[PDB]
């Protein structure tokens, strides 16, 4: 898919493309397959979701979220 | 796109292909998604030209 909704806003990968094996969703570079966990620091935000076509539903994990409670 | 020129061909959705060109000329890829309709209308009208 081209993009994934998180909360109202859209997200796009910095490089490579988003892929899915049916189980989950990941991001990878286009010339060599090596899937990676989708994180905040691999994508960035622009506009809202209603503009774009083909967007899907998921959640973006924040590495800081489980450690901000410390 | 360029994959077949590299070697064994690989299919890819067309809009994704258009995205990486704009990545190649320095513009952020969100512009294409936000104005696909205008881009398509201009391309067809240019074919008319
Ligand atoms: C059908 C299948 O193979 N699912 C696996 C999944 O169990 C695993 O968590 C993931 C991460 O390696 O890769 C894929
Ligand atoms: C079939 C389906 O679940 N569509 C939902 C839609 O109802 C919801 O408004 C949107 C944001 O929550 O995500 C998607
Ligand atoms: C892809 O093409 C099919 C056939 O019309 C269509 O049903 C589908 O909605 C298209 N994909 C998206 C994300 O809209």
């Amino acid at each position: 898919a081209p993009a994934i909704c998180h909360d109202g806003k859209a997200h796009f990968p910095r490089e490579g493309v988003f892929v899915s094996n049916g189980t989950h969703w990941f991001v990878t570079q286009r010339n060599f397959y090596e899937p990676q966990i989708i994180t905040t620091d691999n994508t960035f935000v622009s506009g809202n979701c209603d503009v774009v076509i083909g967007i899907v539903n998921n959640t973006v994990y924040d590495p800081l979220q489980p450690e901000l409670d410390s | 796109g360029w994959t077949f020129g590299a070697g064994a061909a690989l299919q890819i959705p067309f809009a994704m292909q258009m995205a990486y060109r704009f990545n190649g000329i320095g513009v952020t890829q969100n512009v294409l998604y936000e104005n696909q309709k205008l881009i398509a209308n201009q391309f067809n009208s240019a074919i008319g030209k």
